[PDB]
């Protein structure tokens, strides 16, 4: 019962054995903006099928020397389906999203991730090692895409804050004696009502691995993580040309 | 008082009790809270809760 | 006219937010209750799995033996305005008589909290901020002596024209603000309303302000949302000559009528630059102290 | 005029007084608020919420530094073993500060109410053992064997399905208030030691991996109250922030 | 006496502070009041009032200076051409300065609401035209073609008795206000641009002139507000007003 | 032509939405405009000099000779007011002398 | 307050509230003003007015 | 502001003086009190020992 | 010009003038001259008996 679950949102559909329970990120669910909040006076759109539908991202690869890595959401989404061809013509967006994970093991294998979400991730660069030297992280470190980027010091998760609390946020774990996924449902996390999809990146999304992939030899040593999402509640507003960054 | 609604606090859903002498409110004091809380917001956001003594997995 | 029916059962145009949880008092710890020995199956608390991401919830009575305690240690400590409503130190602005930085009687200060790390470690504990605030001037010699000295103050919003002299005509201050004071006088005190366009005062912007070609020489401009950049902060030594004696600045914040949001992980390496979370990659010391075995203290 | 005559406590500057101040925006409406997911009210919401504990705190390269996050299990004779000690003392220096708890008892001096520290257990499915987790309360010595922590209070946890289980760490003092302690005459305030043992052994089978990985996860319960706010000693800073 | 104990903020010298000061003529009754028509109480109701936009600021010298006022409009081919461009920043330095709006968004730093520009055609009754008014909301690079502003806010207006059009810009933004813009990061809070095209041509039979001229008119909706009053940036003064 | 400004709105000229403005017009009044000091005359009581050394001074009471409080009143043409004055001495240095 | 009425705003149709210790009310605060306009006064003072939708010219 | 007018007697420290004085701490709320047995509330309890 | 400055057990004690624990941001401080009054303020049962 709270093992067996489905996902089936939009054209789309999920199932899954060995899972747990979801999560809610702090403690409500997505919503379309109210006439109170709101200040933008044009209508919106909401096609409500051809966007709020599961997207596949990429498959990783998880070794016994793996570090981790992060995904910047709304980003990795604007080069991909309907969804991406409002994001670039309109200039207001808002929009919650499913996350779901995989990463599959047999009764021999052993390893925990934390999957995390935390809004509003800066990256920090390492100042050139000695401290003085100021520095500033490129393009492709704060947005670098659907496919990912890997970390260099994750014990601070190259911000100066530790992996140690990064349970306060809403977090799951993989622990391949027990489950083999992680469902994560978020709301709208800003200040402002609309904001952009482009610029603006509201969340990222961190898979760490605390105790390490083992296994013996004759198993199967390729273990990939794979990462599904579904936008929610999306809403657009700003007709104009379509705007590549 | 017949002052304005000028501070941040309002359209919060809890009650100060303040102390004031200019017409902008945000020149009042502090003052006390209203003392409540949501712990259930950061350790069990789950959507399906469970319960103490039975198991959670079955 | 909605005759279709998947129109009719639309979840579209939904502004409530469905809420799992909801509020409680809490005015006091909670009181313990009694136990007594309980040999069952089934029933088991102890047993947990942390995988879903939740925190625990056994309890004392449902793992030893307790007995009744009423507690009465209040909770009202622990609130934002009884941990941020406590002045520090968020700035300092000289006014030197013959130096290199403010030689000539003026000074302008770009007004940032984060430059002392006391104060910054409490306020990034939390991402959306929305407070008033209550600054206070306590001017000075390097000595600390007191001197009969003119000073005035004067908040320069954005968009307005900044003083390049102290002998110029942005000091008429009709429109904008200002603070004369003496320093045999006590200290200047004033309060502060929530000035932003957003809703909310973020330490962490995660983007670009504007549009463009990201290029490197471009890249100094992330992190940087003008909704935070609240203005500029002036002062001068009154008069057509230069000062007697020499003077600093010091400015303290304490904030009040405080929400938050969104909490989030607490800085464990020294800060170097400001709207910047850099830290040094070579001295990355732990996050805290240390020892020689895991089976000995 | 009115006749007025000043007490002392004048002219001084108090950071702590609540009190009035002249504004200098007058009729100035702020921006309204928008509902933003995750208002919190109280810090002790906060303190309720489970972070990693550092019970390996032995490395100290940059390199193995997330060694810290987890310590091991292996295979053993069966003698009833130790494996891990640590205190309970979240605001001393030690495995409590990885913790947002141990954080923010930095800024308040005194404590209470109960502990809670569950551990989980990183191994194969296939995978079968026993242990003895124990809380050995202030005045006595380090347990030497395991049939003196047992005296005290204890947890027994079968590896399984629930890959999981909570330590509770009752609140046993003579005071109701605990400022935090240290090397010294403040060792009156120390909370006391956790010591884990082998009940049985780490069985396994053939084709699985003889050593496994534990994780913990410290936290505290509903009746944890803090008072006194002061500063806290790490200040994160050496010169100017520029 | 009354026991006092003066808190800090004292023996100072605010110049917003509303307080009470004291009279030096007392029993003074000054003088009534008649009626004087033109009573102003806010000054909102000035900046719903249209005044004339400088779109062609391209001239300096002193006898041109005229020619700002309005720009021209002749006959072309019909390949659906640029004609002219301009923000719709009030605040901002450009077109928006000769307004009594943008001149009162200068004493004021954040503003909002909608705003409107009216053109109208000061050419012969027997001339005929039409034209592809646009508005290209934030982000978007400046169009290069005529079927591209297309795809923004739009208005299109035929020659005709009624000698005059209007563009509406509605408010479409991130944040409920909006802070002054300029080259920076500052402009996150750009508005826009306005980027007027040709749809068909400029037709005109014989014996009536080949060139016309528009004049534009900006002004405000009834949503426009203003907050956190300040000085402008332009003080008329060099030295002593004698 | 006829000299009155326009009508039109954004309801009938595109589709819009329900917005509830709570956006205050307090901060536009004149009291809350006008009602900030600002700097209107200037006495000077110097020792040896030409304009006023033998210790006295008559200034003509002129607000219209610094700019910044000039141009707000000069959008206006006729007004009616109170007032409240306030006095800053000072030695050229700044400093506080026993006077 | 038993004072007199020598302030400047006496005689109009506004209501205000304010702070004062003196006898006369020219020294009284400026206080809070009554929120109103007329834009028609500026922007459409003709003698026949027209219909939004209806052209004007007709 | 509303006058005033000092007095003598004036920034003045009279040790025995039952006033008003500034806190510190807000919202400390201080540990609860049991039942010591020995309470003595005037000194005339001791006098007559 | 003279800072004071109440540090409760378990926090950084200043060693120097030009210090960082200065800043007091959490703990209370009082900052007063000579020329003026003496300072004053009160004190709570502090204890955790
Ligand atoms: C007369 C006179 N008036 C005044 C007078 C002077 C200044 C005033 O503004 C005080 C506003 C405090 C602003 C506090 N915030 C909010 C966000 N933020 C930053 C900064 C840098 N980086 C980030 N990521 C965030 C920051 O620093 C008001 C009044 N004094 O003299
Ligand atoms: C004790 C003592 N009492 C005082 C004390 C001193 C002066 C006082 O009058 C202040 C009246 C302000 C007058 C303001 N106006 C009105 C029109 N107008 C001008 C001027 C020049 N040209 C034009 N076109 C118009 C002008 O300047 C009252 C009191 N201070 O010390």
């Amino acid at each position: 019962s709270d093992r067996v679950a489905q996902l089936t949102i939009g054209n789309s559909t999920i199932t899954t054995q060995e899972a747990a329970n979801i999560i809610v990120g702090y403690g409500e669910w997505p919503s379309y903006c109210s006439d109170s909040d709101a200040t933008a006076v044009d209508k919106p759109t909401r096609p409500d099928v051809s966007v709020n539908r599961f997207y596949t991202l990429d498959t990783k690869l998880w070794e016994k020397s793996s570090k981790g890595w992060y995904w910047k959401f709304p980003d990795v989404l604007t080069e991909t389906g309907v969804f991406g061809q409002n994001a670039q013509f309109h200039y207001l967006y808002r929009s919650g999203f499913c996350i779901h994970v995989q990463c599959n093991a047999s009764k021999f294998h052993q390893g925990a991730l934390l999957v995390a979400v935390l809004p509003e991730y800066v990256i920090g660069t390492v100042a050139g090692g000695t401290g003085t030297e100021d520095t500033h992280p490129p393009y492709k470190q704060t947005q670098p895409g659907a496919d990912g980027f890997e970390l260099q010091h994750p014990y601070v998760l190259d911000a100066g804050i530790p992996i140690s609390q990064l349970t306060v946020c809403p977090h799951q774990w993989i622990n391949l004696r027990t489950n083999n996924c992680a469902t994560i449902i978020v709301p709208y996390i800003n200040a402002l009502p609309f904001d952009s999809a482009l610029n603006h990146c509201n969340f990222g999304l961190l898979v760490v691995p605390i105790s390490p992939l083992d296994y013996d030899q004759g198993a199967t040593p390729v273990i990939p993580i794979t990462i599904t999402l579904a936008p929610m509640c999306s809403e657009f507003a700003g007709l104009r040309q379509a705007v590549t960054q | 008082s017949h002052e304005n609604s000028n501070s941040a606090t309002e359209g919060s859903t809890i009650n100060y009790t303040t102390i004031n002498y200019y017409k902008d409110s945000y020149a009042a004091t502090a003052g006390k809270q209203s003392l409540k809380q949501d712990p259930d917001k950061f350790a069990n956001p789950v959507k399906d809760i469970f319960t103490e003594m039975a198991a959670p997995l079955k | 006219g909605d005759r279709v029916a998947d129109v009719i059962e639309s979840s579209i145009g939904d502004s409530v937010s469905r809420a799992l949880t909801h509020a409680l008092p809490a005015p006091t710890g909670q009181n313990t209750q009694v136990s007594s020995h309980r040999l069952d199956t089934g029933k088991v608390p102890a047993l947990q799995a942390a995988e879903i991401g939740a925190s625990s919830n056994a309890s004392d009575e449902s793992m030893i033996e307790t007995r009744c305690v009423l507690n009465s240690h209040s909770t009202a400590e622990t609130t934002l305005d009884s941990f941020f409503s406590r002045a520090g130190l968020v700035g300092e602005i000289d006014l030197p008589l013959k130096g290199t930085t403010n030689p000539n009687g003026y000074a302008n200060w770009d007004i940032d909290i984060t430059g002392y790390a006391q104060m910054r470690r409490k306020v990034e504990l939390f991402t959306y901020m929305r407070f008033d605030a209550e600054f206070t001037f306590v001017a000075c010699t390097p000595t600390g002596e007191v001197v009969p000295q003119l000073l005035q103050y004067m908040f320069v919003p954005p968009g307005a024209p900044k003083p390049d002299s102290r002998e110029s005509l942005a000091w008429q201050t009709a429109t904008n603000p200002s603070v004369f004071v003496k320093l045999s006088d006590p200290p200047a005190q004033v309060s502060v309303p929530f000035m932003s366009p957003a809703s909310a005062y973020q330490w962490f912007y995660d983007g670009y302000p504007t549009f463009g070609e990201h290029k490197q020489e471009k890249d100094l401009e992330y992190g940087a949302m003008p909704n935070n950049m609240m203005g500029t902060f002036s002062v001068r030594t009154v008069g057509t000559s230069k000062s007697k004696y020499p003077l600093v600045v010091r400015i303290y914040m304490r904030m009040k009528h405080v929400r938050a949001w969104i909490p989030r992980p607490m800085r464990n390496q020294n800060y170097l630059f400001k709207a910047n979370p850099n830290y040094a990659g070579n001295s990355i010391k732990p996050t805290g102290a240390s020892r020689t075995a895991i089976t000995t203290l | 005029g009115f006749p007025t005559e000043l007490k002392p406590g004048t002219n001084q500057f108090l950071t702590t007084d609540d009190g009035v101040s002249a504004p200098i925006l007058p009729n100035f409406h702020p921006t309204p608020c928008i509902h933003i997911p995750g208002e919190v009210r109280n810090l002790l919401e906060l303190c309720q919420v489970e972070t990693i504990l550092e019970v390996n705190n032995v490395p100290t390269n940059a390199t193995s530094l997330m060694e810290r996050l987890r310590f091991p299990v292996s295979a053993q004779a069966g003698k009833g073993e130790l494996c891990a000690v640590f205190r309970a003392d979240p605001g001393r220096n030690g495995p409590w500060q990885s913790t947002l708890l141990g954080q923010l008892c930095g800024y308040y001096t005194q404590w209470s109410g109960s502990l809670e520290v569950t551990f989980m257990f990183t191994g194969s499915f296939m995978a079968t053992g026993k242990m003895l987790i124990a809380y050995t309360p202030p005045g006595g010595p380090l347990p030497k064997d395991r049939a003196t922590a047992m005296l005290g209070t204890h947890v027994i946890w079968d590896f399984g399905l629930q890959s999981s289980v909570t330590l509770v760490i009752p609140w046993i003092s003579n005071t109701h208030y605990r400022a935090h302690a240290r090397d010294g005459v403040f060792d009156y305030y120390t909370t006391g030691l956790v010591s884990i043992w082998y009940q049985t052994n780490y069985v396994v089978p053939i084709g699985a991996p003889n050593t496994a990985y534990i994780i913990a996860l410290a936290a505290a319960q509903k009746n944890f109250t803090m008072k006194l706010c002061k500063d806290a000693s790490d200040i994160l800073q050496t010169g100017t922030i520029q």
